[PDB]
């Protein structure tokens, strides 16, 4: 076939190009980082009534002041996960303190590359890219509440909003409008919970949504279905305006 | 219109259906349900606007679109000539079926011209055209009191609504009116010619030993103008259409009339089919008229 | 039996009638001259063949004039020259009516044309297509190219020469075959009115050697009597791409059928008249001559943008359909991955049936879901 490491003829990775589309795949995941904190909302996506969205989690909490949405394939992430929140335990465990978002954040993406056969300059023992991308939000004193992209290509930016999975684009267009640094936690929950019902195929419910917040107190802070329910029937009336 | 009654029957009920009133309205449920689109516009000009009005009646033929004539009506008037008439009947047009149509119409029944006169004249046979006796009230049968006048553009479309008229509500006075017009045999002027084309429509399928012997009267006699062609034909086909019953009529008729050759000739060669509503699916189509060809 | 017999009865008559008819007016006309006219006319003609016993041609005989016969045999019978030295005659060498060379070429013109060709062009063009805005539904950027390459210097050459420039002289085209990608091609050829050749590489392999050589010859030929003409190959992996298989040895011609195509239409042949297209599944597989610019210079897939262009797509698609306008294209659009201005079809075509089991005029969101799925379930490919 072709190797895995193989650079398009424009010098880009197969694999991770191909992998970015899984992510488009990922439910959409969408969150803002505010001054006040960073809303977190996720498509549940439950594939039948019997599902039950509970045991559904794209939304994950790396730790109190950093955690962290998926949106790709989910349980490649666990690995990730586990591996995130070791490495603030693991920072902690030496620095005894928290760990700069970033510096987790970076960290983590450094997994990225690491699926190769027997590759060249290293041993990475993995077969292919990572098929899920993350929404990552954490508080930390340097940089107060930040929100960072991850990406099976390694990179990630810093973030005032921003939009993955399915309907990213459009709801990321929705974003570039919306968005402004003066935005509070309730509204980004509104604007989150909204541009969601947006580009959420299904009718938004805090069943076949989820939400979450990382506040600089608090640090990450779920939010359960019936203050989301409160909310959505929130933005109801306020979508219903005019 | 029938009775009650379980055999004649003919209810107040079917009045709605079997003559068509509501179910058209009702249609415009389904046509509504899957539709075409507005074309019509006001456009620039008078030679712009000559159809644009027919438009109303062309797309709202059948329906009530009429506020844009009714609302505007020099857009009907601002056509002029037979499109004048035209504008004029296409209300007609839009008001076909109609307990009473004649209110655009006799409006423009007359305002100046004969052509204006005309519109209604033509669009008023249009009201009931389809039925004899409109949908409710009297309005193609007031029309006959329009029609008459032995003059270029009133004759001409009252001939056409009197035509539309008188199919199923067929009369003898159109005749011995058009006859008479008919034996003046004038087309820019009495319009006869085509009168008797239009008295071919007013008897359809039936025998009339008037008309067999009217333009046996008239064409025979060659009556006032005759030279052309068209005297010849106009009362030609005239015969055609009102008889064209029988059973030996279907091949009989053409026996004796395509046979020859003449105005009233080549023509009347397929109205043998148009003739006789017992027997349909006839070849005689291309059985017979392969020959004229060759 | 008796009544249904009655309308027998009138069939008989009925027929009698024009039989009856049909004689009488067949006694008025009494047909020679059509012919016997321009017979004894284009008999003058088939005379004037007819002394010295005489647009492809193929072979003129006009023979047997010994003074003087004036005339090409290109056949196994006494094979002609006209010419060494001035040699000619005043209209037309000689006779066959046939006069002229066959096609092979001696000496100019000389009677003006006999010629050209056998197997017309066995490859046949279809000028003006059918298509002109019909599949161009949702393929802008490429078509923003081919008109590029294609419409504009078809328009007004002038640019390029006022740049001092011609248009890309040869283009790739590639994705699903054909599928709206030949008739996109047709379409900016309907659209400029060019002349569109559909040359498939399946016509260019065949039974004999040099064969599509000659063709594209042929090709090449009326291409330039064509000219302002689309030269369009879908299948350019027909003929196959670069390859070793001449390793092998039986290939060659094959091979050099390309490099027949390959050769001549690199020097003389003007594309900016002349177009060149060239369609495909895999530009991976190029013989790189072909890549080569002025002969390939602009390269271009079919494709398959986004959600976006797919509604469009679907929107222009479905207008056919009786849809539900409630419903959104966007709706659906959103489902479906990305996939081909044929396959967006299935998402409206589909649900015509959908819209005939649901029985709907317009096809509910479902009834495209269910396709979306359906369809794209039933790939497994």
């Amino acid at each position: 076939d072709r190797g895995v490491s193989t650079f398009s003829p424009e010098g880009r990775l197969f694999q991770v190009e191909y992998s970015l589309e899984a992510i488009k795949l990922g439910s959409t995941a969408i969150g803002i980082a505010t001054k006040e904190g960073v809303v977190l909302g996720v498509e549940k996506r439950a594939t039948s009534p019997l599902l039950e969205s509970d045991s559904i989690e794209k939304i994950v909490e790396i730790d109190r002041h950093i955690g962290c949405a998926m949106s790709g394939l989910t349980a490649d992430a666990r690995s990730m996960i586990e591996h995130a929140r070791t490495a603030a335990v693991t920072h902690n465990l030496y620095y005894d303190e928290d760990i700069n978002v970033e510096s987790l954040t970076q960290s983590v993406c450094d997994l990225a590359l690491r699926f190769g056969e027997g590759a060249s300059g290293e041993e990475r023992l993995m077969s292919r890219p990572f098929g899920v991308a993350l929404l990552i939000a954490g508080h930390d004193a340097d940089d107060g509440y930040q929100l960072f992209h991850a990406e099976p290509s390694g990179t990630f930016y810093r973030y005032n909003a921003k939009a993955i999975g399915s309907g990213s684009e459009g709801a990321q267009a929705e974003l570039l409008n919306e968005w402004h640094s003066s935005l509070t936690l309730k509204e980004a929950e509104l604007l989150v919970l909204k541009i969601l019902k947006q580009v959420m195929e299904e009718k938004l419910d805090e069943n076949n949504a989820q939400l979450s917040c990382i506040t600089k107190q608090d640090g990450f802070k779920i939010y359960d279905n019936e203050k989301t329910a409160e909310l959505i029937k929130e933005l109801k009336e306020k979508e219903a305006a005019e | 219109n029938g009775k009650l009654s379980e055999h004649f029957l003919y209810l107040a009920k079917e009045l709605n259906l079997t003559g068509p009133k509501v179910p058209e309205d009702i249609y415009k449920s389904h046509l509504d349900n899957s539709k075409s689109v507005f074309s019509s516009a006001g456009l620039d000009s008078a030679q712009q606007n000559l159809a644009s009005s027919f438009v109303n009646g062309f797309l709202n033929l059948g329906y009530c679109n009429d506020k844009l004539i009714v609302d505007n009506d020099n857009w009907v008037y601002k056509t002029k000539g037979d499109g004048m008439t035209s504008a004029v009947a296409s209300i007609g047009s839009i008001y076909q079926w109609n307990l009473d149509g004649l209110q655009q119409l006799d409006k423009y029944l007359y305002v100046d011209e004969p052509e204006v006169k005309a519109g209604a004249l033509l669009g008023i046979g249009i009201s009931a055209s389809g039925v004899h006796d409109g949908e409710v009230e009297p309005a193609l049968l007031l029309l006959q009191d329009y029609v008459t006048n032995p003059d270029t553009k009133i004759s001409s479309a009252a001939i056409l609504g009197l035509g539309i008229a008188f199919a199923g509500s067929k009369n003898d006075e159109v005749l011995g009116l058009l006859l008479p017009i008919a034996a003046s045999t004038d087309l820019p002027i009495e319009t006869a010619a085509m009168a008797s084309l239009a008295l071919a429509h007013v008897f359809v399928g039936t025998c009339n030993g008037d008309i067999t012997t009217s333009i046996m009267d008239n064409f025979l006699e060659r009556t006032a103008i005759e030279l052309k062609t068209d005297w010849v034909r106009f009362l030609a086909l005239a015969l055609g259409i009102l008889y064209m019953g029988q059973g030996e009529q279907v091949d009989d008729v053409l026996e004796t009339i395509s046979a020859i050759e003449h105005p009233m000739t080549s023509a009347i060669e397929v109205l043998v089919g148009s003739c006789a509503y017992t027997g349909t699916g006839d070849v005689l189509l291309i059985q017979d008229l392969l020959h004229r060809l060759t | 039996d008796d009544k249904i017999v009655p309308l027998t009865e009138g069939d008989i008559q009925v027929l009698k009638s024009y039989g009856a008819a049909p004689y009488a007016a067949k006694l008025k006309q009494t047909n020679d001259l059509k012919d016997i006219e321009a017979r004894i006319k284009e008999k003058a003609g088939v005379k004037e063949s007819d002394t010295g016993l005489a647009h492809p041609l193929q072979v003129a005989r006009c023979t047997k004039i010994i003074k003087a016969k004036y005339v090409i045999n290109l056949k196994q019978i006494a094979k002609f020259v006209v010419g060494l030295g001035e040699r000619v005659s005043p209209t037309d060498i000689e006779e066959g009516m046939r006069v002229g060379v066959d096609r092979s070429k001696y000496n100019i013109e000389l009677p003006l044309p006999p010629r050209i060709d056998p197997s017309v062009t066995m490859m046949t063009v279809e000028e003006k297509p059918d298509v002109t805005y019909s599949d161009v539904g949702g393929c802008k950027d490429q078509i923003e190219k081919l008109r590029e390459v294609v419409e504009l210097p078809l328009l007004s050459p002038e640019r390029f020469a006022t740049l001092g420039i011609d248009p890309p002289k040869g283009i790739l085209l590639y994705g699903p075959p054909g599928t709206g990608k030949t008739l996109c091609a047709r379409a900016v050829a309907n659209r400029t009115d060019a002349t569109f050749i559909r040359v498939i590489g399946s016509e260019l392999v065949q039974k004999y050697v040099g064969e599509g050589a000659r063709m594209v010859r042929e090709l090449f030929e009326m291409a330039r009597t064509k000219k302002a003409c689309i030269i369009f190959f879908d299948e350019i992996d027909a003929v196959g791409g670069a390859r070793f298989d001449d390793g092998a040895g039986g290939d060659n011609e094959v091979q050099r059928t390309m490099l027949e195509l390959i050769t001549q239409l690199d020097g003389f042949d003007p594309r900016g008249n002349i177009k060149v297209m060239f369609a495909t599944n895999r530009p991976n597989t190029l013989d790189p001559a072909l890549l080569r610019p002025g002969r390939i210079d602009r390269k271009v897939e079919f494709s398959l943008p986004d959600l976006e262009g797919r509604a469009n797509i679907f929107r222009i698609h479905s207008k056919s359909m009786s849809v539900e306008r409630g419903i959104r294209w966007e709706l659906i659009s959103r489902l479906c991955p990305n996939s081909t201005g044929a396959e967006l079809r299935s998402v409206c075509t589909e649900a015509g049936m959908f819209a005939i089991r649901a029985r709907r005029k317009v096809a509910t969101e479902k009834d495209f879901l269910k396709a979306v799925d359906k369809v794209i379930s039933g790939y497994k490919k």
